[PDB]
């Protein structure tokens, strides 16, 4: 028989929270991650706004270990170790162990790095100057090499990458490695820097909030008529995803089964959606789920055409059955790679503690956006099933849906 | 900071030991954890510290603090 | 867990070959692909060698579409153009299709457009200068975006990375959607782009070779005494998986079933592989593989630590029953991303053309080669099962096994 | 003018969408195969030709031939 997954640990560190009780805590207030950011502006750029993690990393993880990381690989090694504390997962349980595996990722690797290391060549001394730690810390696998190694990982290692849906495939193929039998447990998720060097190329096509620099806390408004691009963030996450009897049988704590993962492509346009693989992959998410949607952690980037195309969808895929949309990165910013694995728990977190968070900074509407239960105030509801989606460039979706045993 | 006092921060910070267990005849490989990537970063910090360039050859050569210490002594 | 995955089409932009005749005609040969570089010497860098890519792109792709590209993209992009030709596929059959996927990546997106963004962003005109296509050619999942858009894919589109792994993993999670009922076909392979801003990393490391730069065909030279390290290389590589009955049923040319994909990791050394962890790879490939391996393309990247951990774990595998070896990279160079499809690509025109390709420069073999069949001149032999390995920084371990069809 | 402008974003314009001979009521995206990302880049061309910055809320609405040559001549350098 195939098997079925299960999230039995989560950890996070976010623009919103260094751990998931902080997190919590945020959803239901709709605090805001943004600040203002004097190293955007130093840069050049005419976004001055960011969702930065609050925390200074500085000496937190052994030299040893430390010395191969990029920031997405710090900030998703943090997240790992509290997802392994609330598993309950002693070392004998997954290290050294060929069932066990992981599969994290992130959006662009390191700029900060692959700047740094090509600055140094350029300069007076060198290679000297370059160092022997580049390579692991600008590879695209930084997320999951840094970590796989020190935590004795001995299954699947491997990072998934598709943009902005990144973490949320690599949580998809973690279900599927539970399912196909190979793995009893994956560590899945991602994590992101926060920099410059990648932000000001999202600045070049216009992507990001250029008129809230004076008001951090507003710029990343999702829905809103005057939305004008997307806040940048970074940050990091990871779950563990669990064969169900495997959970069972050792006494975890589950918080939802995975029912439903969908990954489609557009095959359209290289920077704008088509709508239509939304469509097809919430569908493919739900096929066989026979529990109604009663969440919905939309992708909403607080772009113009994104928050639009993806009501558009989830106007065709539910009927007069609409269920609740909120989008968190109206708090949260956008952790890019890193994006999908924190809604992935922000939405885990709805579920464990029977809210639904708000979209925030809606002040006008957005006509499109008519008919939907856009939720903006927090709401205490028993859900059963969630369902949250993540887009990104080259036309690629993912959606996972999540639901109480 | 002398000679040996910035030689054992260098030694010290790059491999996470607290810079008094940095012995003058301590081996980097058997006494201090260094890897072969540790050993190239360690000699690339302390050309840039003292400005003097040691050769592949003269690398394999220094195996201990002290004879760090001793090959930048005696190069300027 | 139940569906079989059949190679029904491939193409290949490497240092020996444009495509797959001039592919296979530097593989029976022994040609080296490695060449001077002025541009690594140029940039400060101690290796003057690479395995570059002899090919004026120039016009091949059309301009609303490669302007998303960096290199990397590029070659994926003509290799998978030459695989869907291979394949006898049409826009009919493969295009707006949800059962038709890509899983195609690179090990390090692009290091040349990140710093490009950089170096720009810092000069006079800033935001102008960098330019609005910046972000598709530096993501880590531009060669899959960049290739499934204009293709018009529409089922699963993603990269994996796992760095020098990278391209196995991506066939062998291809094989995985065929297996799981979700895909009919899924183009996998990779790409990556060469450059210094990439290759000086490496060197800074000690991983390239240095001492050869004045006869650079010699550089590469895997299992040899005198081996200093990798020669860097760039390229692309795409091959079509394909559920066999599906294939049956078109009448499409089938290569070879893939019947064994491992996916393991060291959990031990950020940089020198365990060996270990190789074994129970190489063994996961082989489960339920009732034929011999007859042929196994070795990761065999020519640096002095990795070579004999690989052969030392091919011996704790095979025992006395060594495997004909040989490890193309001494011809081709490392493509690090693009490394894995390349040499499935190697494999998998041994095995229809009937040969064994040759482990050159070996001049004095290694002592940890005793006991292993390397095989260092062509040998025609009719080849049913063969294997291939690929390894990467972080402990990351793939190995595919690719059978004739009964 | 037609050689002072027009002719020079017309040129401008057909390197820039790959076209040729582009009428003055042309719209970008629906006549000459543009999208989004194309006309930002046009519009960074239409500025190095005449040594000019055109301001966001103006490059916003130059979508068509028209407002190209508009807003060269109906303004400075
Ligand atoms: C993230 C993403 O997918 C791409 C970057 C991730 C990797 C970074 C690595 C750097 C080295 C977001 O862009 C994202 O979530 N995208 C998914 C789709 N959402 C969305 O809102 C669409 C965005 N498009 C637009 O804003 C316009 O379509 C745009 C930019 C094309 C304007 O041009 P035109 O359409 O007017
Ligand atoms: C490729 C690889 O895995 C990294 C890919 C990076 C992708 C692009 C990143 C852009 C910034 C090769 O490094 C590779 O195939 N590695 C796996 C095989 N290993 C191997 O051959 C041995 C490697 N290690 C060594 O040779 C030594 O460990 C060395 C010289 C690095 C340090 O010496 P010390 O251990 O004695």
């Amino acid at each position: 028989v195939s098997k079925r997954a299960v999230i039995t640990g989560l950890g996070i560190v976010s623009s919103i929270g260094n751990n998931q009780q902080e997190v919590l805590a945020s959803l239901r207030e709709g605090r805001s991650g943004i600040t203002f950011s004097q190293e955007l502006k130093d840069s050049g750029m005419r976004s001055h706004v960011w969702g930065n993690v609050k925390l200074d990393t500085t000496g937190l993880i052994d030299r040893k270990v430390v010395r191969f990381m990029s920031d997405a690989s710090i900030y998703a090694f943090l997240s790992m170790e509290q997802a392994i504390a609330d598993a309950g997962l002693s070392p004998e349980a997954y290290q050294n162990n060929p069932r066990v595996g992981l599969i994290a990722g992130s959006g662009g690797g390191s700029p900060r790095f692959q700047v740094f290391g090509a600055d140094a060549m350029r300069g007076p001394r060198g290679l000297k100057a370059v160092g022997p730690y580049v390579v692991t810390k600008a590879m695209a696998s930084g997320v999951s090499a840094c970590l796989a190694t020190p935590f004795k990982i001995h299954g699947v290692n491997y990072s998934i990458s598709s943009a902005c849906a990144t973490s949320a495939h690599c949580i998809g193929n973690a279900v599927e490695q539970i399912q196909l039998g190979k793995q009893d447990i994956v560590f899945a998720g991602g994590g992101e820097e926060l920099c410059w060097e990648m932000a000001c190329e999202f600045d070049a096509m216009g992507a990001l909030s250029t008129k809230y620099n004076d008001t951090p806390e507003k710029a990343s408004r999702t829905y809103d008529a005057h939305r004008d691009g997307f806040v940048i963030a970074g940050g990091g996450g990871m779950v563990v995803v669990e064969e169900l009897e495997h959970a069972l049988a050792r006494g975890a704590h589950i918080y939802a089964e995975i029912v439903g993962y969908g990954a489609t492509s557009d095959g359209a346009d290289m920077v704008a959606p088509s709508g239509e693989g939304a469509v097809r992959c919430m569908k493919m998410a739900m096929h066989g789920v026979d529990t109604p949607i009663d969440y919905l952690n939309s992708h909403g980037t607080s772009t113009p055409v994104g928050d639009v195309k993806e009501l558009a969808a989830i106007r065709e895929v539910f009927g007069d059955k609409s269920p609740a949309i909120s989008a968190t990165k109206a708090m949260t910013g956008h952790s890019l790679g890193a994006a999908g694995v924190q809604e992935a728990i922000y939405s885990l977190l709805m579920l464990e503690h029977g809210f639904i968070a708000p979209s925030i900074n809606i002040e006008e509407l957005d006509e499109q956006a008519a008919g939907l239960n856009i939720v903006t105030e927090t709401t205490d509801r028993e859900l059963t099933t969630v369902m949250s989606n993540s887009f990104g460039f080259g036309g690629t979706n993912a959606t996972l849906v999540m639901r109480k045993l | 900071s002398t000679i040996e006092e910035r030689v054992k921060k260098i030694i010290g910070e790059q491999l996470g030991v607290k810079q008094e267990e940095v012995t003058n005849n301590a081996s980097f490989v058997e006494d201090l954890g260094a890897d072969s990537l540790d050993t190239v970063e360690l000699v690339m910090a302390l050309e840039e510290e003292f400005d003097t360039e040691i050769p592949d050859e003269e690398a394999e050569k220094i195996t201990t603090v002290q004879a760090a210490i001793d090959y930048i002594n005696g190069h300027q």
